[PDB]
RNA sequence: CACGGACCAAGGAGUCUAACGUCUAUGCGAGUGUUUGGGUGUAAAACCCAUACGCGUAAUGAAAGUGAACGUAGGUUGGGG
RNA sequence: GUCGAAUUUGGGUAUAGGGGCGAAAGACUAAUCGAACCAUCUAGUAGCUGGUUCCUGCCGAAGUUUCCCUCAGGAUAGCAGAAGCUCGUAUCAGUUUUAUGAGGUAAAGCGAAUGAUUAGAGGUUCCGGGGUCGAAAUGACCUUGACCUAUUCUCAAACUUUAAAUAUGUAAGAAGUCCUUGUUACUUAAUUGAACGUGGACAUUUGAAUGAAGAGCUUUUAGUGGGCCAUUUUUGGUAAGCAGAACUGGCGAUGCGGGAUGAACCGAACGUAGAGUUAAGGUGCCGGAAUACACGCUCAUCAGACACCACAAAAGGUGUUAG
RNA sequence: GCCCUGAAAAUGGAUGGCGCUCAAGCGUGUUACCUAUACUCUACCGUCAGGGUUGAUAUGAUGCCCUGACGAGUAGGCAGG
RNA sequence: GUGAUUUCUGCCCAGUGCUCUGAAUGUCAAAGUGAAGAAAUUCAACCAAGCGCGGGUAAACGGCGGGAGUAACUAUGACU
RNA sequence: GAAGACAUUGUCAGGUGGGGAGUUUGGCUGGGGCGGCACAUCUGUUAAACGAUAACGCAGAUGUCCUAAGGGGGGCUCAUGGAGAACAGAAAUCUCCAGUAGAACAAAAGGGUAAAAGCCCCCUUGAUUUUGAUUUUCAGUGUGAAUACAAACCAUGAAAGUGUGGCCUAUCGAUCCUUUAGUCCCUCGGAAUUUGAGGCUAGAGGUGCCAGAAAAGUUACCACAGGGAUAACUGGCUUGUGGCAGUCAAGCGUUCAUAGCGACAUUGCUUUUUGAUUCUUCGAUGUCGGCUCUUCCUAUCAUACCGAAGCAGAAUUCGGUAA
RNA sequence: GCGGAUUUAGCUCAGUUGGGAGAGCGCCAGACUGAAGAUCUGGAGGUCCUGUGUUCGAUCCACAGAAUUCGCACCA
RNA sequence: CGCGGGGUGGAGCAGCCCGGUAGCUCGUCGGGCUCAUAACCCGAAGGUCGUCGGUUCAAAUCCGGCCCCCGCAACCA
RNA sequence: AUGUUU
């Protein structure tokens, strides 16, 4: 008879990211001119740790083509980009790690990362920690470009959204066991509140549509349908199938 | 909770107090339920014994 | 039971006003219609929000329904209705029994 | 060996209203009701009043409708006076 | 318990009631939480509990019928009051008698039907047949069985020929009886009959007894719709101060005398007094009233001592008494 | 028949108590006696009923008076205060 | 959902769920269409999703047999 | 830049929707629940010889079945037994005799029935129409069922007659709505015609909780009004059961009924068993056991003194006065 | 104790409409095999769970009892 | 109540979508082959189309009822 | 294609 704790979160009060400490949205270059037509060089600054994430940043500053004054940028670093590297972003920057660079524009089996989903939406696409997209192919006519995402998924996007040369640094990072509640309890300290988290099936029937019963126990299926409204998506929502994962996957 | 049933218990005492009283016989009883043929020929001998009756008053 | 048909009856029609033939039917019920006023204040009623607005029957009992034979005069067609006593196999054909048998 | 009550004072519970049944009193009586309103006033009183309206004088039928004396407004039996 | 990090804590800040918040106890959300607090709707509804305020006088119940989503409630009838009304040569009655019915209980019956049921005796060998012979048949037997016949012992709420007692219907007159003859479309072969009449006759007992603060009639309303007890009939139950019926009388609703005491038993029902007599019960003393009279019985190292009723049995005793 | 055996329960206790033994016990019979709000008579109160009396000084005719009977009461009704 | 580590997580998709399929597919609303009628209206055809049909899924909910005989003493039954 | 008359948005329509809202989730009842139906009914009995009459009393039955198993008429006589006839015997079919019904009549039971109410045959639709009266249940309402007529039309029989369903006693259903039949009647209210709708009369679709709501659980988180009308303790009645004790004496005891036992029976006591009941307590009598402590009972284990023995002693057993 | 159930040749069973008791696995006999097992052919096999009762008969239309089980047996 | 679909030898079945005419496989019975079974081969048996009624020179097939099963949809006495 | 044992 209760609102439950995931239709709770939906208001924001307790449930808002843990923002303070963090560097500032990452974020490509605006798509301008410079990066329309040829290229503009940065320099980095700095590689710096950002809360919540586990991927370092890179403070990138170029000149601003319009204004004598600089404009600095928070990429999300790449692998072996290190501090006093020049980065090229644009239609006619080089192949090299960091560089910025339209789909379109680098071969067959490239690795990009902070892949723009649309031109000029400054990245979307293989942000975190270790992850990269890669160029599968190219559609010359009708512009795009096919590119498989950190999930397996294929994609096609269209062959001037950018990409950033090499793959997100941080990788391996979840190779390391926590091996202790305070990890996690640290690690969600700066993402936001949602840990712990109490088993719906420990809680009552007022609670959770897991709660309840003098055994506790699902009662019913914990396959949900995606016709369901909330207070009812609790468990494995729309779920094509359960159990341990036998087989291989990248279905046809 | 089970309670009384039934009894007649009183009950003649409570039928006596204003007594049982026979009904009340009268002359000239009701023809409800008689044949209604002979009641439709005694309407008839009744009407014709009025007028005869009437006219033997010379 | 065993109904026969052809039923020599009374007939009411002002014109016969006497025993004649008379062909047996069944009656089935017919049409619940629509502009019916109690259909058409029912509907009104359901309308809108309040939910089921009337009493819909659950606590079936009878097993059985009176059949009801329809008389039609065959000369003058005036039908006349008459209720069985409640039966479970009502045939109106024909297939009388036979005494002595097999 | 059921419940309330330690004690005392004061307060403390079938009321009023709309519409009605029976009975009774009163007025008038096939009629009755002046008081919506008007006139008037010694001014919320008392007094006076037209047209209406209500109920009654007719019932019955779903309705269209029809609508109450054979007679000394009947005969018989009882009936106070 | 824990005590250097899932640590403790101040202040600021956010989340607000079917909402929040929850390392999850339905926990916490200002002593309030399985839905906060405040005000209003709201004097919410209650077949349920409690209370319901002066006197006297007269009358005076019900716990039963039917129906209900009814079983702690109501409607309905009944019981009760009040108002009376029409009459009063008069009507009737928790009663008897006479006459005439009806009943299938008590009893009774089973050498009477049905059903139970004890035993012996005659037959049936076609007895059911076996055994045994019979070379074999039932042919002889023996025999067990059955049937049949005449008997015999015992029985029945759902057996019965018979059949009470109590209880119960009707009648015992003037709205009657008798005589004559008018109506009818009914009925008859038919003025035949049926019904209703006209006219005529019969008042001391007008056709048993007893009684009759009269009889009849109407309206309208209260409360009640938990009952319980005693004798007798009676069902279930080992039984019950159990549970359920019948008739009556009671208690409830009722004091009074008696049963010490006690709702119901006995007696008797009640304005205020006086006198007398009693009821039931008592009369050694408590305690009013004979330590009366008379014939017997009893001696108990647990005597006995008034019904309801407050307990005792089978079996025994040269105790004692009488047969 | 009476008495005894049969006959064992928990606080100390009950023919009501005391006590009673040719009883003050048991069975039976006869009288006398005691006493209820009952019965009988009388008085008074009230209720009901039936009557008398508007013939005057006479003011209580719903009055005055005569006669008989009756009187329990919860819930409840009505009446007079 | 389970609950460090270790070792291991067997069989079942019949049921209830969840999910994937889609004009070859039955049923299926309003609108729209056709017919009949003077019209209200009636009837018919068509009719999306859903369901049905076909598949997957248990680290989804869950579930995971009975009787008899039988071995150089009895007993027990590898066995049928 | 993307996208594009598609999204989106608005309205209606179908699906899905315990996420949420509102509500419901019988009654009787030896407490309630489970069980059952004693809830609407029928037979016999209880039931106490008019009628009425209760229990979760007893033995059963009903929600159907039948175009004949209804109606009329005719002819015949059933169960059973005996005696006979090739196959053919206990059972086939044929024949006679006896045969009060010991058969049959749809079903439960009871009643009823013999030229029939049974069996067979013939003809039929009275199982029809109209609207009244009446009986049972009863308030003298309804419903169901039934009775006797009236007014028609029929059936059957030679006819008298008989027939308004089943030989009788059970076999069933309001308002509103729908539907059908009938009357071709009334109304659609400014006036008409035709559709449509609404009326009047009679049925059908149903309420079995059967005078007739439309209705799933859980609460060990619980709440309120109450209830000793009602359970879980004591107490009270009872004592089946439990426990204890007698009487008789077939037997055991090598003999021998009773030293000690004791069958088949039978009489009791007790209330430290458990039931049965529901009288007290639900505005509350603190609900197991133990610990502690006092007292009481005796149906006595020991101790005292004794009687008996299948008591030689010893030990033991039975019993008495004894708590 | 309440509500269900099912009882049939040795074992598992089909039954049966008012007939008449059958099929497998067993068993016996006979085949085939050198022989055994396997396999084939046959045959017997019950007084139908019990008594009484309706019956022309009727385990079967039917009445009560048993046996073996299941489920329920709760609030204190 | 509506709309659809289906019922065929013992079993599953094709047959139907405009009569020329009831078949396929297994199972069952016999023979052959084999040293003996299986497969296989040759035979033989098994239905007149769930049940009625109707159209049609002659209907499993058309047409409408009845029964049974399934799917969806519907629900004021 | 199947064909156990001594
Ligand atoms: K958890
Ligand atoms: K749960
Ligand atoms: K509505
Ligand atoms: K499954
Ligand atoms: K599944
Ligand atoms: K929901
Ligand atoms: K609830
Ligand atoms: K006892
Ligand atoms: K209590
Ligand atoms: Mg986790
Ligand atoms: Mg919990
Ligand atoms: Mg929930
Ligand atoms: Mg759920
Ligand atoms: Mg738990
Ligand atoms: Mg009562
Ligand atoms: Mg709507
Ligand atoms: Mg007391
Ligand atoms: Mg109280
Ligand atoms: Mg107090
Ligand atoms: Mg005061
Ligand atoms: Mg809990
Ligand atoms: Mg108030
Ligand atoms: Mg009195
Ligand atoms: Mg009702
Ligand atoms: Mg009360
Ligand atoms: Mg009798
Ligand atoms: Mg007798
Ligand atoms: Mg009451
Ligand atoms: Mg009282
Ligand atoms: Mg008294
Ligand atoms: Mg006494
Ligand atoms: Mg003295
Ligand atoms: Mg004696
Ligand atoms: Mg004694
Ligand atoms: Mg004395
Ligand atoms: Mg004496
Ligand atoms: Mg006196
Ligand atoms: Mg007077
Ligand atoms: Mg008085
Ligand atoms: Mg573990
Ligand atoms: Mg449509
Ligand atoms: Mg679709
Ligand atoms: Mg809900
Ligand atoms: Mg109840
Ligand atoms: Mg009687
Ligand atoms: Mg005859
Ligand atoms: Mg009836
Ligand atoms: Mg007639
Ligand atoms: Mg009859
Ligand atoms: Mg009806
Ligand atoms: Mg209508
Ligand atoms: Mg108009
Ligand atoms: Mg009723
Ligand atoms: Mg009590
Ligand atoms: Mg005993
Ligand atoms: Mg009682
Ligand atoms: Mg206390
Ligand atoms: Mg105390
Ligand atoms: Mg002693
Ligand atoms: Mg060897
Ligand atoms: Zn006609």
């Amino acid at each position: 008879g209760r609102v439950i704790r995931n239709q709770r979160k939906g208001a924001g009060s307790i449930f808002t990211s843990h923002t303070r400490l963090r560097q500032g949205a990452a974020k490509l270059r605006t798509l301008d001119y410079a990066e329309r037509h040829g290229y503009i060089r940065g320099i980095v600054k700095q590689i710096v740790h950002d809360s919540g994430r586990g991927a370092p940043l890179a403070k990138v500053v170029f000149r601003d083509p319009y204004k004598y004054r600089l404009r600095e940028e928070i990429f999300i670093a790449n692998e072996g980009v290190h501090t006093g590297q020049f980065i090229y972003a644009g239609k006619k920057a080089s192949l090299n790690v960091g560089n910025v660079l339209p789909l379109g524009s680098v071969p067959e089996g490239t690795i990009v990362s902070n892949v723009e989903e649309k031109p000029g939406d400054r990245g979307a696409l293989a942000r975190a920690s270790g992850n990269y997209v890669i160029i599968i192919g190219h559609n010359p006519d009708e512009n795009k470009t096919r590119v498989r995402l950190p999930s397996g998924a294929k994609k096609v996007i269209s062959s001037d959204a950018r990409g950033v040369i090499g793959v997100i640094a941080g990788g391996g990072r979840v190779d390391k066991p926590l091996l202790k509640a305070g990890r996690a309890f640290h690690k969600y300290r700066l993402k936001r509140n949602s840990w712990p988290k109490t088993r719906g099936v420990a809680m009552n029937p007022v609670d959770h549509p897991h709660g309840g019963g003098n055994h506790q126990h699902i009662g019913k299926a914990s396959t949900i349908s995606r016709g369901a409204v909330s207070g009812q998506k609790a468990g494995l929502i729309a779920a094509r199938r359960t159990g341990l994962l036998r087989g291989s996957q990248k279905t046809q | 909770a089970k309670s009384k049933n039934h009894t007649a218990h009183n009950q003649t005492r409570k039928a006596h107090r204003n007594g049982i009283k026979k009904p009340k016989t009268y002359k000239y009883p009701s023809l409800k339920g008689v044949d209604p043929k002979f009641r439709r020929n005694h309407k008839h001998a009744l009407h014709g014994t009025a007028k005869a009756l009437a006219a033997a008053k010379k | 039971v065993n109904v026969p048909k052809t039923r020599k009856t009374y007939c009411k029609g002002k014109t016969c006003r006497k025993h004649t033939q008379h062909k047996v039917t069944q009656y089935k019920a017919g049409k619940a219609s629509l502009f019916a006023q109690g259909k058409r204040r029912y509907d009104r009623k359901q309308s809108g929000f309040g939910g089921q607005t009337k009493p819909v029957f659950h606590k079936k009992a009878k097993t059985t329904k009176k059949v009801v034979l329809r008389l039609e005069c065959v000369k003058c067609k005036t039908r006349a209705q008459l209720t069985l006593k409640r039966c479970k196999h009502f045939e109106l054909g024909g297939e009388k029994k036979q005494k002595g048998q097999a």
